[PDB]
RNA sequence: GCGGUAAUUCCAGCUCCAAUAGCGUAUAUUAAAGUUGUUGCAGUUAAAAAGCUCGUAGUUGAACUUUGGGCCCGGUUGGCCG
RNA sequence: AGGGGAUCGAAGAUGAUCAGAUACCGUCGUAGUCUUAACCAUAAACUAUGCCGACUAGGGAUCGGGUGGUGUUUUUUUAAUGACCCACUCGGCACCUUACGAGAAAUCAAAGUCUUUGGGUUCUGGGGGGAGUAUGGUCGCAAGGCUGAAACUUAAAGGAAUU
RNA sequence: AUUGACCCUU
């Protein structure tokens, strides 16, 4: 039967959505169906912070960060534990943790 | 709604639609096409005479086991070959 | 020895309520079958069928028995009970209790000319349970109960004499068939008719009038 | 209803909702019978004398119980400035 | 107190404690404070009460 | 688009009565609608109804009571004779003692009872009970 | 609500409703007499005027069409009819 | 057998029948 | 039908205004609530304290119409109304259910807390959905202290009051108790018997 | 609605209830009539005649101020067009679309829309030919339509 | 579905049951079949909504024109009345 | 059939893995992937939900238009406009809640107003296979598309749920 | 990283 009212994606009023490639397996998956997550990370791994700061030329350097958007196919997201299988009643929870 | 027309002058549509759809019925199609007279072995008849040819020990389906013989028969009016079952215990000795 | 624990049960034991008609009139929810058999002592209980139902476990299948019993007086009152138990005797007895608890009144009417006593139903009714839809149609006198042996017995316990039935869905499901027929006969008093259009003075409930002589 | 010679038959003529004029079933266990006391010129209500309303479980489920009771009470005159016919 | 346990002494100490009170009361009135809508509601009621009418902007 | 204005009106009445409302609005108020409502009125199934005159087609506001169980429309308006009166009134009426099949006869719009009394038949419009 | 007066609704409710959804549908628009400074020229102008209405006197474009109501000029005085 | 592969197999059978028939005729 | 002495007295109007019962729910509004009048800016609505008042008096009339004082039950699962309903049940019969309403207290006749009320007065229908849902099984009429966003389902006599405001909840419960006692006639406090009872602290919720 | 789209829009004129209107109109029926005639001679279809009348003059409806509608005035006074204005505008739109398509062969959307517009033209033409305001055997042709417009 | 060494189903004996000068079997057809559906089926997932739109035949198609008030007479009823 | 031909890459090459591995994995790589002209006419072409119309619950959000608020940013802290904020309104893509109801259920504000059965209309289905096959027709360069059986065979296939 | 299979009826 119909597992989800949304068919496991986000497409109402479109028909077609251009695909993206999974960042792990490079599988084509419609952009609305992907498990895109925005990863914003410090460059210095939060463990070399003091070492880099004390070895820097400038005092109170800003320490820029890196941004990327990771697009995930359903298989790769489940395997990498980006998402997990939930119970039937709380699959409907749209709210992020 | 409900599909079918509800016009007071739509009876031709209704009759034609029923005629078209009745062909989905197994017995109606068979009767109207005359498959009995054309391709049934008995030719539409309840009974038929024939002549016994040889010995066919049909093996039963599952879960079952019974393999002696069933008569292959050539029909008189058709010449068609037909397997027939001998319907009782030891009655194979009368249909040699 | 009954010893009820209910306002309504204590009232019925005390004898302030004499007819099941007051209970039906004031929609009091009965919960003790002693009430039902005290107000309708003449009802006959008889089982429609008993079937086995199995629940699978890591060690075999645990089998219980589900009994469908129908309680019905001579005229106007029936109830239907379905109960599953480990033993057939327990299933039968508990189904009898549930059927008594679920007793409803029947609006028996005339096909026409209102000469004798009401012999049929007042209006065409219908009940549904699962895919089974049971439709009851008033029939002229002497017609009998044109119904399958399952709901025919239920109608006989209701007290109707002449009635037609029309069944739809998979009617071999006896439980759903009997429940749909029970709904059909129940809706007869819910169908409003011109002879019922008259307004009524809205009397007081038995619990309210005899609240002083209750447990409180 | 009756038979040919009168003789009231069809046991248990039933009650109807005061707001929708529809029958209350024998096992309509969501319906209510509201009793409102009357006050006799002294700030004290008459015991044993009340105005009664039968209210259907359908109305209560739909939630129009309060509006229907307001309208009936004002119609009976025991409410003054609550319910307005012209919404 | 320990939830789940309740005895006569506990009930008595509850009533004694909620009948006893520190004597200080520092909430003396400054007279009440209603908006335009509430003030005109009281006018529609037709009562005579002392109120200060201040509109609370959106 | 709008095929049976009477069917629309009767469906609106059915919906309002089932949902429990004591009044219903009907657009656009045909003459057959007026006659049907008059028949239901004189049988006491609706109560009062008021015709609002907007210069286009008119509207009706029908004050309902709880007495209406089901009013409906038979489409198409089948040609029905005296012999078929019984067939209809048995097919689509809950009982033989109340409820009416309404039909346009050459003597105007009436129920099957008055059609029998005046010995007229015609085309079946609908029913009420 | 189960019971309400559809024949006599409140003025506020009917003003809130869409123009075609009222009991008897009526136009929410209106006519106004616009006079420009200088030439009196009391001239009736539709509120939704879809045009650059100008009086014959001089360069007196009165209203400039918009999506809904016509926007009037800067120096101009209007009176609802 | 997957329905798509059964469909492909039936297509191959159909074209082989077509070729044999065209050879015989 | 009233003897024209039950209309809103100015002192009671001051009480309600100070307790802020009139400060109803936000721009969220159930359509089954015509008690709103002149919605204030910022989105807060002003509850028409007049209709609040005669709805309270009507609920008291029903409570007085009920014969046995100890079949009526008053329910509060909210923290504000627990002591209010406890004092209500100490002032009249009106047996209390504060804290947790165990399911099957109206059904489940073998339950220790099995009550068979002829009226339930609920502090908040949303918090006490269980008591209302159980009343809908046993034919118990429902009075409820309802805001402008309250679930008016299965409640017969609403009382439009601020259920967000603890002062308003306590005041409404006190007014219910006072009016039922006055109607029953045990409270002979008409104008000036023993009189001064603004004397003590209404305000101790915890 | 929207015979040739999926739109369900309700948007139209709320004609006033009153027919003897509008109690602020001091001009005369003859003055409005000669305004109709002047605009028609200037070469304006009844749609824009009514627009400018309601819009610059005070004319709530020419129908209610006069005894009849603008197309009736024009036909009574000899100013009725050879073909009705709605069909004329449909033909003009079809000519514009076809002219666009000839250059843009690749415009499949334009081809689809031309099909729709010409279907509307043929339906309107059939109605007009039935009510006889257009002569029988009148037929819309793409080759002659551009010259027919002007 | 029965029968693989303890067969209430085979082959028999005894007993019993149904119809009975009749009973069984084969085929066809009717009811059951609301499994042909006008009454009166179904089409999200069980079979089944054309990929989508245009469009002729066909089917269907908003409201409106004379409505309402006064006197008698064949003919029916628990008939005012035994 | 021209052009284009970076990348990826049915076929193929090749290295692993493997009992085998003409598979998954790895590195290449023709056709193709892009385009012009002409064909094809299929997809789980799906919302597996035909279109037109009417009515039936509550709620918030959102997109387009409009209407009313000397409500907030600067010209101008002293009309405008804009962008926001409120209250509606019409029309969309949807969503949350509940069951008046419907349903076999999953679930559905439509899959409701359908044994209290009729608003208009088009198409389709009648147990599972054989079979989308054979044959005839027609379209296509072809691949194939549309139309489309029967003999024969079979008691289950199938749906939704429960432990 | 590899993990194929396990007769009929009951």
């Amino acid at each position: 039967p119909k597992k989800r009212a949304s068919n496991g994606r986000n497409k109402k009023g479109r028909g077609h959505v251009k695909p993206v490639r999974c960042v792990n397996c490079s599988k084509s998956i419609p952009k609305d169906k992907a498990i895109k997550r925005m990863a914003i990370r410090n460059i210095v791994e939060a463990a070399a912070v003091r070492d880099l700061s004390e070895a820097s030329v400038y005092p109170e350097y800003a320490l820029p960060k890196t941004y990327n958007k990771l697009h995930y196919c359903v298989s790769c997201a489940i395997h990498a534990r980006i998402v997990r299988v939930r119970s039937r009643e709380d699959r409907k929870n749209r709210a992020p943790p | 709604g409900k599909g079918k027309p509800r016009g007071l002058n739509s009876a031709r549509k209704l009759r034609v639609h029923r005629r078209n759809n009745r062909w989905a019925e197994n017995n109606y199609k068979k009767r109207l096409l005359g498959t009995a007279f054309k391709s049934s072995p008995f030719g539409g008849s309840s009974h038929a005479k024939g002549i016994v040819l040889e010995k066919l020990g049909i093996e039963s389906k599952q879960p079952n086991s019974a393999i002696r013989k069933c008569v292959r028969v050539q029909l008189i009016k058709n010449g068609k070959k037909v397997t027939a079952f001998v319907p009782n215990d030891g009655c194979l000795n009368f249909v040699d | 020895g009954w010893v009820p624990v209910t306002k309504l049960g204590r009232l019925v034991k005390a004898g302030k309520i004499t007819t099941i008609e007051e209970i039906f009139l004031h929609s009091l929810p009965v919960k003790e079958f002693q009430i039902i058999d005290t107000l309708l002592p003449g009802l006959q209980d008889e089982v429609m069928n008993i079937k086995p139902v199995q629940k699978q476990t890591r060690a075999g299948q645990r089998t219980r028995f589900k009994a469908v019993v129908v309680v019905g007086d001579s005229n106007g009152h029936v109830g239907l009970g379905i109960k599953t138990a480990k033993e057939v005797a327990g299933a039968i007895r508990a189904g009898i209790i549930i059927a008594k608890l679920s007793v409803i009144p029947i609006r028996r009417g005339y096909w026409g000319t209102n000469l004798g006593q009401p012999h049929s139903l007042a209006t065409k009714t219908t009940g549904k349970c699962g895919s089974v839809t049971v439709r009851l149609i008033p029939a002229p006198r002497g017609s009998g109960i044109v119904a399958s042996p399952a709901v025919k017995k239920l109608l006989q316990l209701a007290g109707v004499e002449d009635v037609y039935t029309q069944s739809n869905g998979k009617t071999r499901t006896l439980e759903n068939t009997l429940k749909a027929a029970f709904v059909a006969i129940g809706n007869t008093y819910g169908f409003l008719t011109p002879n019922l259009w008259a307004e009524q003075p809205l009397p007081v409930s038995p619990l309210d009038i005899y609240s002083d002589e209750a447990s409180a | 209803m009756e038979n040919d010679k009168g003789q009231l038959v069809e046991l248990y003529v039933p009650r109807k909702c005061s707001a929708t004029n529809r029958i209350i079933k024998a096992d309509d266990h969501a319906s209510v019978q509201i009793n409102v006391a009357k006050v006799d010129e002294e700030g004290r209500a008459i015991p044993g004398e009340y105005v009664t309303y039968a209210l259907s479980g359908y109305v209560r489920s739909r939630g129009e119980s309060d509006d229907s009771l307001n309208r009936l009470a004002q119609n009976d005159g025991l409410l003054k400035n609550v319910w307005s016919y012209s919404r | 107190p320990v939830r789940g346990i309740s005895f006569k002494l506990q009930e008595e100490e509850r009533e004694r404690k909620d009948q006893y009170v520190p004597e200080v009361s520092a909430l003396d009135l400054s007279r009440l404070n209603v908006d335009n809508q509430t003030s005109d509601l009281v006018k529609s009621l037709g009562l005579k009460l002392p109120l200060s009418v201040i509109n609370v902007s959106a | 688009t709008r095929s049976s204005v009477l069917a629309d009106a009767l469906n609106a009445i059915n919906n309002a009565e089932k949902t429990g409302k004591r009044q219903v609005l009907i657009r656009p108020s045909s003459k057959v609608i007026i006659k049907f409502l008059q028949v239901m009125q004189k049988h006491g199934y609706i109560g009062e109804f008021e015709y609002i005159d907007d210069h286009r087609s008119g509207k009706i506001v029908v004050q309902l009571n709880g007495r209406l169980n089901k009013c409906g429309v038979i489409s198409p308006r089948f040609n029905v004779k005296i012999g078929d009166i019984e067939k209809w009134t048995a097919n689509l009426l809950p009982a033989r003692q109340f409820g009416y099949v309404i039909l346009t006869t050459s003597a105007g719009i009436m129920d099957h009872e008055e059609a029998r009394r005046k010995h007229v038949s015609g085309k079946i419009l609908g029913f009420v009970y | 609500v189960l019971v309400q007066d559809l024949l006599h609704p409140t003025a506020a409710s009917e003003a809130r409703k869409h123009k075609l959804k009222t009991l008897v549908q009526g136009p929410r628009s209106y006519f106004l007499d616009v006079k420009c400074p200088g030439c009196l020229n009391i001239t009736t102008v539709f509120s939704h005027a879809q045009t650059a209405v100008t009086c014959e006197s001089c360069s007196t474009i009165l209203c400039t069409p918009t999506g809904g109501k016509a926007k009037l000029s800067e120096g101009t005085s209007f009176r609802r009819k | 057998m997957r329905a798509k592969w059964r469909k492909k197999r039936t297509r191959r059978l159909k074209r082989k029948r077509r070729k044999v028939r065209a050879r015989s005729k | 039908s009233l003897p024209a002495t039950f209309d809103l007295t100015p002192e009671d109007a001051q009480l309600l205004l100070a307790a802020n019962t009139h400060l109803g729910a936000r721009n969220v509004q159930v359509h089954q609530e015509p008690y709103v009048f002149n919605a204030r800016p910022d989105g807060v609505h002003v509850i028409n304290v007049g209709k609040t008042w005669e709805k309270l008096v009507l609920a008291a009339r029903i409570i007085a119409a009920i014969p046995n004082p100890e079949d009526v039950v008053a329910i509060s699962s909210r923290t504000f109304g627990q002591r209010a309903v406890l004092k209500f049940a100490a002032h009249t019969g009106a047996t209390p259910i504060a804290g947790r309403f165990t399911p099957g207290s109206f059904t489940n006749y073998i339950t220790r807390s099995f009550k068979e009320p002829r009226l339930v007065i609920v502090t908040d229908p949303r918090s006490d959905a269980q008591a209302i849902k159980e009343a809908s099984y046993v034919n118990i009429p429902v009075i409820a202290l309802t805001d402008l966003d309250s679930p008016s389902e299965f409640v017969d006599v609403a009382i439009p009051c601020n259920n967000r405001g603890k002062h308003s909840i306590g005041l409404i419960w006190y007014l219910l108790a006072r009016e039922v006692l006055r109607l029953r006639g045990a409270l002979v406090d008409r104008t000036q018997p023993w009189s001064i009872m603004p004397d003590l602290y209404f305000y101790r919720d915890p | 609605g929207r015979m040739h789209s999926a739109g369900k829009g309700i948007s139209s004129s709320a004609i006033p209830y009153s027919r003897n209107a509008p109690a602020w109109f001091k001009l005369s029926s003859e003055s409005v009539i000669e305004q109709i005639v002047k605009y028609a001679r200037k070469g304006l279809t009844p749609s824009q005649i009514g627009v400018l009348l309601r819009d610059a003059h005070g004319v709530t409806q020419a129908r209610v101020i006069t005894g009849n509608k603008i197309m009736r005035i024009l036909k009574s006074n000899g100013l009725a067009p050879e073909i009705p204005e709605d069909l004329y505008y449909l033909i003009k739109k079809a000519v514009s679309v076809r002219k666009h398509l000839e250059r843009n062969r690749k415009d499949k959307d334009a081809k689809f829309r031309l099909i729709l517009i010409e279907s509307r033209i043929h339906r309107l033409a059939r109605y007009y030919r039935t009510v006889a305001v257009l002569p029988p055997n009148w037929k819309y042709e793409s080759a002659t339509a551009s010259a027919l417009v002007n």
